[PDB]
Formats: structure tokens, C-alpha cells, sequence
């Protein structure tokens, strides 16, 4: 019912940024979690893709590789860690839950980064 | 004693437990997660309009009476265990006559998480009705449905998913391929609602496409008509003083298109409409007459 | 009245997972075997159909009892709460036993402990038939029977004097052949189980050579 | 919780009911509404003179044993408990051979209502045996019937009704039959006589046409042309005996 | 992947009249296409999901249709609050998103 | 409330009742008046010698120990009753492979009566062997048999004797 | 007596057996052995793509659970306590139709041995699909097989 | 048809020596469907005897 995501973070270009998505009133593991990306002014981009229960993975090519995705089963989050940042990575990041058929009913505030 | 704490676990666990009540009967609607895995695609009978499917049907639903806490994590049970809880209903629209295998046992499979979650697995055979349009055959495709649901449970109550990308939860085995006249093209699903006169049920459908093999039909009935009418045609080099030699040529040559055009329709269901084979054989009738 | 009360005695703390005499000596039991028809004898599938009347005896100091009744005379209720013997027909391709209008079965059982159990039987039996000089050929191929768990020690068969009884012959379903006698033997077979008794009963049979002549020569 | 409310309810019901006796055991009939959705005609066989049909066979009746006040929704529950209240003894009179259909589990449905409505499905195949007269054979129409009788009810402790007496058969329009054509089906209540009593019986008929394209394609043209090969023989000169000769047996022969 | 071409790019319409939003899937996606209204600087808000199936707290104006590879979505009698950008997504194989789609007045 | 009377009725009925006893066992022969109604006389195969023939069997015989006084003068009593008392176990002499019909239950039929008697009557559809002598054929006729009788009560305990007058009671 | 030894033994043996759990449920696997005794084969059919086969399929594991030293003989028991003693789920999965043969009673064997060992035994009849390359047919050579799984 | 042979002239005997051939052919066929209707029985039916008969007076 709730989704709430780490707050904006300032790096610097080749770093590594951890961000993190909270999830309240239900279990990570009933669903999938979806990691999006929206660059300024443009369309909503897949990142990748995790099953808590079983902990697979699966991302876009596009992606693969400079994106990991985790959960952890005890606090109910989930993880995306983004490295060799490069500054096409500044975007705005939405945790999102699948629901009724795969429709992404219920997504976080976003969280806002930016490599300078 | 491992076996013994196992039995108590066990035995609590099914102790005041209703398997004719669904899980969340009153306050929620469950929610069943489908797969499927075909270990084998049966040959298609033209005639009687049907194909015949062997699964693995995988089922995946959440009952909060069977949480549990012990030294394991999952519990591998014996199929008996599944009599005794509710399941699912599931059953095939188009389904002409299906078989659960149970040789040498019920081929079942259980396992309970202890967060609550049920896999619930079954070997099974299934035949299906797939009509078809038979206007282009032997030159036409088919899409052959597989339509499930539950039985007695309405929208409301209990509604099915697939449990990983639609595009991704029906699985064909690579080996498991018995059409001898079909290529399998590939697999489609989907889902949607159908409104009964009993409420209204979900609904998930798959399309199996199907292309025949024209190469049976080509030897068969093509190849002879050709021949045919060849042989038929060789008659007007013939001299015109021997009307016997050109008289038996020409019956000869009607007689086999008789026979051929007896022969071709045996094959195919007894419908209304002329097919392209038809239209070949009528065409190749018409030359050997001229 | 005191027809139950013997019933229920006999029953009570009686075990029908054990055989008569589990640990003493082997269980003997005598077969009879009235043959009602024997059916047609299809080539192409190298088989026979034949239907019969199966009856087996054997004693069980358990089912003893003291009463001015001599011999209890039940239907199949019981059949299925005393112990009976797990004999199979080995070369059977399929069998069946009879349900209509109830199980065909029958259950005496005597005052010295004597069982008397009988049951009808269709059963469609392989024999593989040499067709060298078809159509002038003539086969004895036979029906097979033994205990499917027990080995020589548990159980062990005999026929009785006289135990194979045919009926008339007349209205039979034999139309290529004509049924000339028959035969019992008894063997003792080696398989991974053990050393099982089996049972053989040999039908002669003679083609008969009146279809063929005029349908090919 | 809702639930435990619901299964104390539901072992209420269940807690002396007695299967042996009919809703209304000693008063006045009960009465049984049925409805059938027709999913296929299969397979209508001239050589067996049967037809077989899938439906959704649905039948409605009410038992005050099974009223209940505490919980306002209606009750589905899982099949299996249709083997501890009683059903009508409805079967077909003229079926040959049929079956429920038991994958994944069996094809039947069971919905209670507070008022005490039972709704009872099934899903069905039977092979019903359908006489046909085939003096017009193939431009001949058949009408085959299923009959729905309770085999031990007489008509004073069971009555039938078609509920809606017009759509209680639903989805004849949607069948497709390759070689017939449902020209019209008919609804009828009747009573029937034996000689252990008198019976509630129901009537679903259908009027099937024979399509005659595949005839004609498979046996009419044939012999219309070789009629015409027949033909050809005078025009050829009448001095030559083999050529006619041939001509004539081939035709006869063919 | 499945590439979603949704057009038009954008688009302008007073208040009180009928628009109609399409989305083009280039293979064939069943009914598993959701549509998504983004409101500046928030997170977008699932309004259609199968194919025609409003989100519990959409108002009824909204309604999609469509199936195979062609999609709409019509807002009859548009209000003031829905100046919004409209993304249409596929989720019969791993979900791609519309370029998006802009409504002013 | 009818139904704890009448379950009360039945309860009574078949306490301390043994099912493996035929009725007058100890001082009586059974007597089963039998009577059939055939609903169709299926095809006769030439083939396999046999023909199919479907019928309504019923079966009449008298029980002292289900004597009942109630309300009712005749209990039409469920399918299922039937399984709890003794039955005759009628069988087809002749019969190949006979079938009783469960659709969309079990198609019996056991009407209990104030002062004992029993009727039980079941569909069935039998196939029977017809042996022909094909001389004459096609221009031959047939006396197709259909022999039934008890399996395991010989003559001295159960005898069977139709219902009506022989020439009305099939 | 021997007979009441036997009894009170397997009336042990069956008390308070869990059907449900396999033996060493939660230990290493138990190792099954497979014995197989070709009666026929009986249809190799090309029309169907597949062919009949009879066998004494048996199988062989040891249950500690089912372990006795009082009596030094074999208990071969009426093959109605198989339904109360845990057996492997083998299935075969290329079998289009199979059964256990029924006639005189099911075709099946349970003994048991003073170490635990069972012995589990059946007569069945498998229909198995059969893939058949016809290209050099009749001068062909067909290679079909019975999968056995659990 | 066998009979109608007599009418032809003795001029054209491939003409008569067709119509016996495929006569007697027609007969041998006929035979054979006839007895593909009846269960095998050992000995001889009417329909056998006409059947036979008839094969007699074709290749008289
Ligand atoms: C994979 O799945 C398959 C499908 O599920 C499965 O096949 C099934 O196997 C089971 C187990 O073997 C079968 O169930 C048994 O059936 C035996 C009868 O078998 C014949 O008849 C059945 C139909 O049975 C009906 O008819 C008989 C007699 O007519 C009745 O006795 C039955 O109860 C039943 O009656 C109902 O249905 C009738 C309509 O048919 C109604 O008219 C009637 O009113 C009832 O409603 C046929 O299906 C069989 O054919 C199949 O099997 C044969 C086997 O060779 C095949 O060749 C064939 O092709 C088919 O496949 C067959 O013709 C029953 O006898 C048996 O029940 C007895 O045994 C059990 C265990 O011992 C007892 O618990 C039970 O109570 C019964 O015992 C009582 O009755 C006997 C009667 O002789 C007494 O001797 C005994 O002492 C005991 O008496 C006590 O109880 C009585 C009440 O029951 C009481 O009166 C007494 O007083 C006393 O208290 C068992 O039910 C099932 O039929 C199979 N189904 C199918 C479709 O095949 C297969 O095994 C699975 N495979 C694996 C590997 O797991
Ligand atoms: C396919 O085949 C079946 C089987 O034959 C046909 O079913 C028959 O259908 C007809 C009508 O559809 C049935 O006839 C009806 O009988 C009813 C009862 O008859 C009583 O009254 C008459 C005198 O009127 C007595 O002789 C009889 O013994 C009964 O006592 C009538 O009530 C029906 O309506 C009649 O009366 C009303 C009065 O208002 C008139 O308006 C009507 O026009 C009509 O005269 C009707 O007569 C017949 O019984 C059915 N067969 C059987 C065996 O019952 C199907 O019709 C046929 N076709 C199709 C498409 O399925
Ligand atoms: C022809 O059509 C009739 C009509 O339906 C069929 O009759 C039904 O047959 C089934 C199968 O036997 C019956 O179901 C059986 O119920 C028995 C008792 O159930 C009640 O009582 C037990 C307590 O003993 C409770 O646990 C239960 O909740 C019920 O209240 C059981 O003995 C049977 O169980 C058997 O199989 C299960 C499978 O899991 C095992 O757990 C058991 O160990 C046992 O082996 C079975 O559930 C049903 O009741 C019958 N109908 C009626 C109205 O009674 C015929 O079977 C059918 N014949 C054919 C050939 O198709
Ligand atoms: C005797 C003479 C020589 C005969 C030798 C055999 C040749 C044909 C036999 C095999 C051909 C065959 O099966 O090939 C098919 C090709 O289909 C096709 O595409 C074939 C279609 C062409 C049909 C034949 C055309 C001949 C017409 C020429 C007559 C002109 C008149 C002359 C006066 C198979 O097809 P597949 O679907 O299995 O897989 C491939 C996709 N097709
Ligand atoms: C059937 O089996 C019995 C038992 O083996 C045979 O009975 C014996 O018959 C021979 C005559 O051939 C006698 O000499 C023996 O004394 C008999 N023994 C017993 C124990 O009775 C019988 O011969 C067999 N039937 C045959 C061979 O047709
Ligand atoms: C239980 O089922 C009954 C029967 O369908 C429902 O009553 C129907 O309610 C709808 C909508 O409220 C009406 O349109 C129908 O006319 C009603 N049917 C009858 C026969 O009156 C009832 O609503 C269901 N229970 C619940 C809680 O919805
Ligand atoms: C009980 O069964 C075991 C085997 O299941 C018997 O011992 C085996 O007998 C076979 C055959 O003689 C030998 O090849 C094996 O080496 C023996 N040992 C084992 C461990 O298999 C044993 O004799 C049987 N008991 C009785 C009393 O017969
Ligand atoms: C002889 C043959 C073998 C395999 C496939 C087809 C054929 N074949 C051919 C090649 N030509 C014909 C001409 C007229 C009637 C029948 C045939 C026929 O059967
Ligand atoms: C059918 C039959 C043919 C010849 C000899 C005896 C019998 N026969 C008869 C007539 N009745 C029986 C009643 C119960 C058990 C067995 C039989 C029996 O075998």
C-alpha cells in the first residue's frame, strides 16, 4: 500500500550509488519489484526486474550489467545499485509492485539523481 | 524423532482446518498463479476437429491457516496431503476428455512454504476441441485454443494469473513434439472474463499455431493428378486410325480421376465447402473430359 | 439370529493381512475351474477369450467355529474381511470379474474352518500361435495362474481330481477351430521374487478348415 | 474472523442432516428447476444412431435444512460437499454411455443460498441414442431428443420445471455442426406412466438438416459424369467393338 | 523487446470535450497493456490495466480499449485536472514503456 | 418436524440389522418375485454374437425385520439406503459385460412398505450372448436367451418367481 | 504362538506410521532400486507412434521405520497394506494409458524384511508414445524406451 | 451382363473375351464383400450358395 524510496543523493561521475525502496503493508515476496527510470522530459524506461521470493533477476540489455538489483526478505526492501555512473545516468528512479495482471498498480515518490 | 516433530507439525497444522472454505472466503480473493509446461504436443485429428496436449499444470495460491515454523522451509508432501486442503477447481473450457495419470501414483505434487504459499503441481492429458476452417486446406493454418478457469468460483472470488511474464509461462518441452502432419509455429496467452449464466468467471486462454505440411498431400493426390492428366494428354499424339488405343486412354484416365477424387475427400471431416485439394481435383477432371 | 453372533465372533481380532498358518506351513489351496465358453481366437492379436467359474478352498483354523450349523453361506459382503488368496493369471492380457447385479462371488465357509471361495472370471489369455501350415494348423496353448506374492513356501496350488469341468461345446464362440480336450500341469517357475507354484490348464484346439477353402483356394 | 463464523455455520448445517430424506420427506413435492448450457454437439453417428453433447447441466431446488441467517453472502462451497446433502436423482433415459468430467478436479458445482437454495452444476457428456429414419438419406431432416427423468421420485415427492421455460437452454445458436444445421429446438414437460408409479419428465429436442455440399461433391457429380462418359460411346462409329465395349463395362465397373 | 509507439506526441483540448489516446504495440500483446497518467513532478497513478479495466479510484470518464497490437484510451468530457502526460505500457513480456503523450488545454 | 421422526424410523430400521443374513434365513426360503421392462432392445451384433438390450429390473421380496409403523405407509427411500440391507445377488448367466448407470446417480430405486416389502428396481444395460445358426442366412430367425438367476443361494434359500402372470412379466 | 507374534509385530510396525512423511524425511535421500521382468510388447504400432508393454515392475528401498528382529522370516503381507505404507511416486512419463492389472485382486506385492527393507511390486501395462523416424521405412530401425521418474 | 455376350457377333472377340473376364472379376469381388459381412462360420449359407451359383452360370 506503501512504497517509500530513499530520499535525492549529489555524486560524482564513476561512482557507485545503492538506492533503496521501502515496502509497508504488504510482503515483498507475494510480487515482483520493477525499477524504472525517467530521464527529463522524455518516456519511463525499464531498468530491471527481481523476484524476492526466489531472488532472481532479470534486467534490460541496455542495462545489463551497469545495474544490480537486491532485496532483503527481513526489512522489506528493495535495492538498486547502479555503478560507473556516466552523466546520462541523471534521471529521476520509481520503485514500482506488480499487480492485477502486471500493471504496476502501486509506485514510490521517486528519487532524484544527479552526477555533476 | 525427526519424523515424530514432523508429525505434530503436521497434525497442528491441519487441526480445525475447513477445506471446503477457500482461503480469505469473506475478505479477500485469492488469487491462483498459473504455469504450464508442455512435456508433449499430441497429434491433431482432422477429422474429429481436436488435439490432444500433455502438461505439467502448475498451480500457486496463498492460505494464511497453513503458516508454519520448523527446521524446514518448504515441505516436500505425498499427494495425499492435497485431499485434504482446499485447491483449486481448475477446469478446461474447450476440454473434450482430459486424464490425470496416476501410474504408478497420483502423479501430484505438494509443497507448502511456511509463509503460507502452496505449489500445487499435476501430470495431465488433455484433449481439446480446436475448430477449423478447412477452405485453404491442405495450404491453411490453424490457431488451436487452450482455454481454463474455475469452476463454481466467480470473479469476485477467485481470479487466475499467470506467475511469470504471460510470454513466458507456457513452456514447450524442445523434445516433446508428436504432430507428424503440424509444425508448431509457436504459442500465444492471454486473458479475460466470460460471463456465464452463473456469473462471471476469468478466463486464461492459449493459441497454439499450427501450419500443416503440404508434403503428404502433394505425393499423395498432386503428384497423381499431374500424372493424370499427362497421361491423358499423351493421347492426341496417338494416330487417328486407332480409335481403341484413344478410346481406352480417355476411360482409363476418368476412371483413375474417379478414383483419385474418391480418395482425396477420405481424409478430411465431412464438411460443406469446397477446399483448394477439391477445386485441383475438379480443375484436372475438367482436362482429362476435354 | 446366532448366525451374527458366530460372524461377529469369527471376525473379532482376526487379522486378514496374514495368511493362514504365516509362520508354520505353506497354505494349501485346490483350484476348480468350470469353463463356460472359450472365445474366439483372434491371430492377429494372438489371443483367446475364455470365461470360467473360479473356485479356490483352503483351510483357516481362524474361521473355526462350534454350532448345529455346519456351513455358513454368504455373498460377497465378506469376501473382503477375510484373507484370500492374490492368485493372477499370467499370461492374461486383460481380465475382469463380473459386478451386474452385484459382485459375482461367492463365500462358504465350514464348521472345521473349510473356505470355499468362488468367482466368475472373463479372461482374455496370450498364447502365441505358430502359424506354420495355417490354415491346416493346430494349437494347445494354455491359461497360467500362480500367487503373485507368496513364493513355494507361503502357498502352494493343487488340482483336484476332478478339477477342470467343460460344459457342452456346442454353443461355444469357437468358429476356426473345434475344442478336441484339455490338460492340467503344475510347474515351478524362478523369477526375482522367488520360486512361485504355477497352475497350467491346456486347451487342444484343431483349425477347422471350411472358412478358408472357400474364401481362398 | 469471517471465516471461523463461516465454518461454524456450515457444521451447523451439516450437524443432523439426514441424506437419506428428500427435502419435504413427508409433504408436498419439491420442486426442481433445471437449466442446460449447451457447449458442443459432437459427433451425430448415422452408423450408431447416437449424437454426443457436452453441456453445463445446472439444477435449483430449496431445502430448509440448509437456511441460514448469520452470514448475508452466498455460500460456494467446495464440490466435494455435494456428497453429504441430497441431490435429485436426475438421469437420462435415453443416454448410452456418459460421464462427469473430473480434470483437474470434478466438474461440479455447489452454491448455497440463505433462504436455502441449492444450486447444483455439472458438466456432462452423454451419448444419447438419436433413432434416425434415413428414407431421404442424405436430404433428410432428424429429430432426436434427450429425455431428463428422476428415476426414483414419482411425481408426488419431485416436480421439473424448465427455469425461464424459454432460456433454460442457452448457446444452441453458437453450435457449429460440419455436416447439420439446428433448424430448432423445443422445450417440453411431460408425465410418464410405469407401472411403479408416475414420473416428472423433461424434453429437449432438436431438428437437425443435413447439409448436401459434401454429397454432392463426393458421390453426385462422380456419377453424373461417368453417366456422361456413358454417353460418349455413340458418338463413336459403331464399327468398332472394342472401344464401345470398353466404354460400356468401364462405366458399369466404375 | 516490444516496441510501443504511442502517438500523438501531443496534443491540446479545451474543456468538456471527447479526446481519444493511442497506442501502437509493434508484436502482438494480448489485453496486458496499462495506461499510466503522470502528473507533473508526481509518480505515476495506473488508470487502466488488462486492456478495459478501470483502477479502483479512477473516475468512470476514463475507458480503454483494444487488443492484438492496437490500443486506445478516450477521456470523454475532459476536466481541468487532467492536463497530465499519458504513457501506455506492455506487460506481456518484459515491460516497455509509450514515449508518452502530453495534454494541454 | 417430520425428519427427526422419520430419521428416528430409520435409525430403528437398521439397528442390529446384519446385511449378510438373508431375510427367513433360520425357517424360510427367500422368495424374489422379479419383472422386467425393457426401455430398448439395443442392435444385435452378428459379428461378436451378442446383442445389447437396456432394462429396468426389479426385484420384490419380503423382510420382517423392516417392519415400521409411521405416518407413511410407504417410504420412497434413497439410492443409497440400498447398500445398508441385503439385496439379492441376481446375476446374467449368459451376460458378457452388463453396466450399471451412476449418471447423474446411481440409477436404483428401494421402496420400503409398511409391512416389509421390499421393491428394488435398477437400470442396466446388458449385453448377452444370442448364439446363431447361421444356415438360412439372411433369411434365418433367432431365439435370442437372456438367463439370469442368484449367484451363491442355491434353490433351497432363494428362489425367484415373476410378478405378474409370466406372459405379462416382461 | 507364531501367528500372535506376527500380529502384535505388525500391529507395532503400523502404529502410529506417518503415510505422510518418507522415510528420513528430513535426512538423506532414500535410494530406490529398480527391478523390471518384460512379460511382452505387445502393439509396436506405427499409426499411433507408440507400443504396449507388460512388466513385473518392482521396486526395492529401505524404511527403518518398518524394521522388526523378533521373527527371523519375510512378512509377505496382504497387498491391502500397501495403501498404508509410504511408496515411491515413480510414474513413467512417456505413458499414454497405463493400469495394474485386477484380476483375481490387484496385481501387487509388499514384503517386508527384519531390516527394513520393503519390496513393492507390480504387474502394470503401459501404452508408451514411441517417435518413429519412417524415412527408411520398411528398411528402418526404430529406437522407443520407458522413462521412469519421480 | 455375362449372358448379354451371347448377342455379340463372332467377329468381335476381344469384346466377348472382356465381358467374361470382368464378369468373372466381379463376381470374385462380390464374393468376397458378401462374406466380409458374416462372422466366420465354417460352413456354407444361402447367400454362399446363390453367390455360388451365380459364379457358375458367369463362367459357364
Ligand atoms: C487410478 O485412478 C483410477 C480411478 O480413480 C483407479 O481405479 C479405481 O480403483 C478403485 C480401487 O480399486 C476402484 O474402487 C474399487 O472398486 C471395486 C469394484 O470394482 C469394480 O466395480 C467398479 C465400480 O464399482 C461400483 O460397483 C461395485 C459393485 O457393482 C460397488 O461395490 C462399488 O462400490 C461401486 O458401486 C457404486 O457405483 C455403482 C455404479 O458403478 C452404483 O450402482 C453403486 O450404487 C455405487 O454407487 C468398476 O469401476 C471397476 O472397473 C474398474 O476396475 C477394474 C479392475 O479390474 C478394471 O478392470 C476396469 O477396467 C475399471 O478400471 C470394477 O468393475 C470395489 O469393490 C471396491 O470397494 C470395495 O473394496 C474397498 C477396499 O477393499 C472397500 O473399502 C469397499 O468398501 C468395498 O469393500 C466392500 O464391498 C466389497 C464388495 O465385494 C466387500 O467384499 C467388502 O467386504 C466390503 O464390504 C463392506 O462394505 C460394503 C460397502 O462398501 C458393505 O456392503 C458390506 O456389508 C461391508 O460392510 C473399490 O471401491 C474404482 O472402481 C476404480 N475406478 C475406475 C474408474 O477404474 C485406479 O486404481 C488408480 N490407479 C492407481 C495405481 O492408483
Ligand atoms: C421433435 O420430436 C419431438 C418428439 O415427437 C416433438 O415433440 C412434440 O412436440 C409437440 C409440440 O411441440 C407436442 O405436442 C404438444 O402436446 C401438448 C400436450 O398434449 C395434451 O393435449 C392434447 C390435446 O391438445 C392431448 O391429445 C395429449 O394427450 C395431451 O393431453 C399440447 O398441450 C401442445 O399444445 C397443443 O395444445 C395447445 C392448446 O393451447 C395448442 O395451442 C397447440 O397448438 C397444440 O395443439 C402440443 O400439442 C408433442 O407431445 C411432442 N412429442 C411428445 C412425444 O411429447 C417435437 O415437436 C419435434 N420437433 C422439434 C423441433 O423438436
Ligand atoms: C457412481 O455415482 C455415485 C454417486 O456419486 C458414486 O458414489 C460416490 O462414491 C464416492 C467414492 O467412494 C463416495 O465418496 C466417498 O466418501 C466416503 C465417505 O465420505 C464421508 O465420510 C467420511 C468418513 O468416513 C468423511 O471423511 C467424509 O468427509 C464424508 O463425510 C469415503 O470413504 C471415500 O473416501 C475414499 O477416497 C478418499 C480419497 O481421498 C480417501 O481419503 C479414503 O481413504 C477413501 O479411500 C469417498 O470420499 C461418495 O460418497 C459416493 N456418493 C454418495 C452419495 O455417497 C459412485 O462412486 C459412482 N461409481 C462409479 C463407478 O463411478
Ligand atoms: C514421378 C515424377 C517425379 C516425382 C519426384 C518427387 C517430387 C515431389 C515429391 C516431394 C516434394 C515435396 O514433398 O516437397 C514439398 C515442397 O512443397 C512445395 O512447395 C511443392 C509445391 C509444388 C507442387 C508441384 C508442382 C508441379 C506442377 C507442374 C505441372 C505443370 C504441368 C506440366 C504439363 C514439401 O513441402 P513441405 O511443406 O513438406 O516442406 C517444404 C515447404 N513447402
Ligand atoms: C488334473 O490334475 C490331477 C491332479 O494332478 C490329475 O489327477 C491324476 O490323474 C492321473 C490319471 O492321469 C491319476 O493316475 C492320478 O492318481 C490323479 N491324481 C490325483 C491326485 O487325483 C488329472 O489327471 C489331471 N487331469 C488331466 C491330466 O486331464
Ligand atoms: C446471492 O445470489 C442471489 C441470486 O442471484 C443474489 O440476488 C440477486 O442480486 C442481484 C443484484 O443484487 C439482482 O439483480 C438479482 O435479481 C438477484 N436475484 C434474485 C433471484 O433475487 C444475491 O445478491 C447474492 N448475494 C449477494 C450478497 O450478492
Ligand atoms: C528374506 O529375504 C532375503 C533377501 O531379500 C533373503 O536373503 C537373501 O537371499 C538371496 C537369495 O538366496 C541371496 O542372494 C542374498 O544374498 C540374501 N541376502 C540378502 C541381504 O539379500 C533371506 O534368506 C530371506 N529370508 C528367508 C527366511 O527366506
Ligand atoms: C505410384 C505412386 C507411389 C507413391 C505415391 C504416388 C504414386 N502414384 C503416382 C506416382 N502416380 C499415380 C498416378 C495415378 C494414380 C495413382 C498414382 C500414384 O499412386
Ligand atoms: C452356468 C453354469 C453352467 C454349468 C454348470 C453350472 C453353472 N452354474 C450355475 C448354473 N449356477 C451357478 C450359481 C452360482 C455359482 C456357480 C454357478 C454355476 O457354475
Amino acid at each position: 500500500v506503501q512504497l517509500q524510496q530513499s530520499g535525492a543523493e549529489l555524486v560524482k561521475p564513476g561512482a557507485s550509488v545503492k538506492l533503496s525502496c521501502t515496502a509497508s503493508g504488504f510482503n515483498i515476496k507475494d510480487t515482483y519489484m520493477y525499477w524504472v527510470k525517467q530521464r527529463p522530459e522524455q518516456g519511463l524506461e525499464w531498468i530491471g526486474r527481481i523476484d524476492p521470493a526466489n531472488g532472481d533477476t532479470k534486467y534490460d540489455p541496455k542495462f545489463q550489467g551497469k545495474a544490480t538489483i537486491t532485496t532483503d526478505t527481513f526489512s522489506n526492501t528493495a535495492y538498486l545499485q547502479l555503478s560507473s555512473l556516466t552523466s546520462e545516468d541523471t534521471a529521476v528512479y520509481y520503485c514500482a509492485r506488480k499487480g492485477l495482471r502486471w500493471a504496476m498498480d502501486y509506485w514510490g515518490q521517486g528519487t532524484s539523481v544527479t552526477v555533476s | 524423532d525427526n519424523t515424530t516433530v514432523f508429525t505434530r507439525i503436521l497434525d497442528r497444522l491441519l487441526d480445525g482446518y475447513d477445506n471446503r472454505l477457500r482461503p480469505g472466503l469473506g475478505e479477500r480473493v485469492t488469487e491462483v498463479k498459473t504455469d504450464i509446461f508442455v512435456t508433449s504436443f499430441g497429434p491433431v485429428s482432422d477429422h474429429d476437429m481436436e488435439y490432444t496436449i500433455d502438461v505439467f499444470f502448475r498451480q500457486s495460491w496463498k492460505d494464511e491457516r497453513l503458516k508454519f515454523k520448523g527446521p524446514m522451509t518448504v515441505l516436500r508432501l505425498n499427494n495425499l496431503m492435497a485431499s485434504k486442503i482446499w485447491t483449486p477447481d481448475t477446469f478446461f473450457h474447450n476440454g473434450k476428455k482430459s486424464v490425470a495419470h496416476n501410474m504408478t501414483m497420483p502423479n501430484k505434487l505438494l509443497r507448502i512454504t511456511e509463509d503460507g504459499t502452496l505449489l500445487y503441481t499435476m501430470r495431465l492429458t488433455v484433449r481439446a476441441e480446436c475448430p477449423m476452417h478447412l477452405e485453404d486446406f491442405p495450404m491453411d493454418a490453424h490457431a488451436c485454443p487452450l482455454k481454463f478457469g474455475s469452476y463454481a468460483y466467480t470473479r469476485a472470488e477467485v481470479v487466475y494469473e499467470w506467475t511469470r511474464e504471460p510470454a513466458r509461462s507456457v513452456v514447450v518441452a524442445e523434445d516433446g513434439s508428436r504432430l507428424n502432419q503440424y509444425d508448431l509455429l509457436g504459442q500465444t496467452v492471454d486473458s479475460g472474463i466470460v460471463q456465464s449464466s452463473t456469473g462471471e468467471y476469468v478466463v486464461m486462454t492459449t493459441h497454439f499455431h499450427l501450419k500443416r505440411k503440404i508434403g503428404y498431400f502433394v505425393i499423395q493426390t498432386y503428384l497423381p493428378c499431374i500424372m493424370t492428366v499427362i497421361l491423358s494428354q499423351v493421347s492426341f499424339w496417338l494416330n487417328r486410325e486407332s480409335v481403341p488405343a484413344r478410346t481406352v486412354f480417355g476411360v482409363t484416365t476418368v476412371l483413375t480421376m474417379t478414383t483419385l477424387s474418391i480418395s482425396a475427400r477420405n481424409s478430411l471431416p465431412k464438411v460443406a465447402y469446397a477446399t483448394a485439394m477439391d477445386w485441383f481435383i475438379a480443375v484436372c477432371y475438367a482436362f482429362v473430359f476435354s | 439370529g446366532d448366525v451374527t453372533v458366530i460372524l461377529n465372533n469369527l471376525l473379532e481380532g482376526y487379522d486378514n493381512k496374514l495368511r493362514p498358518d504365516i509362520g508354520v506351513k505353506p497354505t494349501l489351496i485346490h483350484t476348480d475351474m468350470y469353463v463356460n465358453s472359450i472365445g474366439p481366437v483372434n491371430a492377429i492379436n494372438m489371443e483367446y477369450t475364455i470365461d470360467i467359474f473360479f473356485a479356490q478352498t483352503w483351510y483357516d483354523r481362524r474361521l473355526k467355529f462350534n454350532s448345529t450349523i455346519k456351513v455358513l453361506r454368504l455373498n460377497s459382503n465378506m469376501v473382503g474381511k477375510i484373507w484370500i488368496p492374490d492368485t493372477f493369471f499370467r499370461n492374461s492380457k486383460k481380465a475382469d470379474a463380473h459386478w451386474i447385479t452385484t459382485p459375482n462371488r461367492m463365500l462358504r465357509i465350514w464348521n472345521d474352518g473349510r473356505v470355499l471361495y468362488t468367482l466368475r472370471l472373463t479372461i482374455d489369455a496370450e498364447c502365441q500361435l505358430q502359424l506354420h501350415n495355417f490354415p491346416m494348423d493346430e494349437h494347445s496353448c494354455p491359461l497360467e495362474f500362480s500367487s503373485y506374492g507368496y513364493p513355494r513356501e507361503e502357498i502352494v496350488y493343487q488340482w483336484k481330481r476332478s478339477s477342470v469341468e467343460v460344459g457342452d461345446t456346442r454353443s461355444w464362440r469357437l468358429y476356426q477351430f473345434s475344442f478336441v480336450g484339455l490338460r492340467n500341469t503344475t510347474e515351478v517357475v524362478k523369477t526375482t521374487s522367488g520360486d512361485y507354484v504355477v497352475m497350467s490348464v491346456y486347451f487342444d484346439l484343431s483349425r477347422r478348415m471350411g472358412y478358408f477353402t472357400i474364401q481362398t483356394y | 474472523s469471517n471465516m471461523s463464523l463461516v465454518k461454524e455455520t456450515v457444521d451447523r448445517l451439516l450437524k443432523g442432516y439426514d441424506i437419506r430424506l428428500r427435502p419435504d420427506f413427508g409433504g408436498p413435492p419439491v420442486a426442481v428447476g433445471m437449466n442446460i448450457d449447451i457447449a458442443s454437439i459432437d459427433m451425430v453417428s448415422e452408423v450408431n444412431m447416437d449424437y454426443t453433447l457436452t453441456m453445463y447441466f445446472q439444477q435449483a431446488w430449496r431445502d430448509k435444512r440448509l437456511s441460514y441467517n448469520v452470514i448475508p453472502l452466498n455460500l460456494t462451497l467446495d464440490n466435494r460437499v455435494a456428497d453429504q446433502l441430497w441431490v435429485p436423482d436426475t438421469y437420462f433415459l435415453n443416454d448410452k454411455k456418459s460421464f462427469v468430467h473430473g480434470v483437474t478436479v470434478k466438474n461440479r458445482m455447489i452454491r448455497l443460498h440463505p433462504d436455502g437454495t441449492v444450486l447444483y452444476g455439472l458438466r456432462i457428456t452423454t451419448t444419447a441414442a438419436c433413432m434416425m429414419d434415413l428414407r431421404r438419406y442424405p436430404l433428410d431432416e432428424q429429430n432426436c431428443t434427450l429425455e431428463i427423468e428422476s428415476y426414483g421420485y414419482t411425481t408426488d415427492d419431485i416436480e421439473f420445471y424448465w427455469r425461464g421455460d424459454d432460456n433454460a437452454v442457452t448457446g444452441v445458436t453458437k453450435i457449429e455442426l460440419p455436416q447439420f444445421s439446428i433448424v430448432d429446438y423445443k422445450l417440453i414437460t411431460k408425465k410418464v406412466v410405469f407401472s411403479t408409479g408416475s414420473y416428472p419428465r423433461l424434453s429437449l429436442s432438436f431438428k437437425l438438416k443435413r447439409n448436401i455440399g459434401y454429397f454432392i461433391l463426393q458421390t453426385y457429380m462422380p456419377s453424373i459424369l461417368i453417366t456422361i462418359l456413358s454417353w460418349v460411346s455413340f458418338w463413336i462409329n459403331y464399327d468398332a467393338s472394342a472401344a464401345r465395349v470398353a466404354l460400356g463395362i468401364t462405366t458399369v465397373l466404375t | 523487446n516490444i516496441v510501443m509507439t504511442q502517438s500523438p506526441k501531443s496534443m491540446s483540448m479545451s474543456v468538456g470535450e471527447r479526446v481519444t489516446l493511442s497506442c501502437k504495440a509493434s508484436e502482438y500483446v494480448g489485453t496486458y497493456v496499462s495506461w499510466y497518467q503522470q502528473k507533473p513532478e508526481q509518480s505515476p497513478k495506473l488508470l487502466i490495466y488488462g486492456a478495459s479495466n478501470r483502477y479502483t479510484g479512477v473516475p468512470d470518464r476514463f475507458t480503454g480499449s483494444g487488443s492484438a497490437t492496437d490500443f486506445t484510451l478516450t477521456i470523454g468530457s475532459v476536466q481541468a485536472e487532467d492536463l497530465a502526460d499519458y504513457h501506455c505500457g506492455q506487460s506481456y513480456s518484459y515491460p516497455t514503456f509509450g514515449a508518452g503523450t502530453k495534454l494541454e488545454l
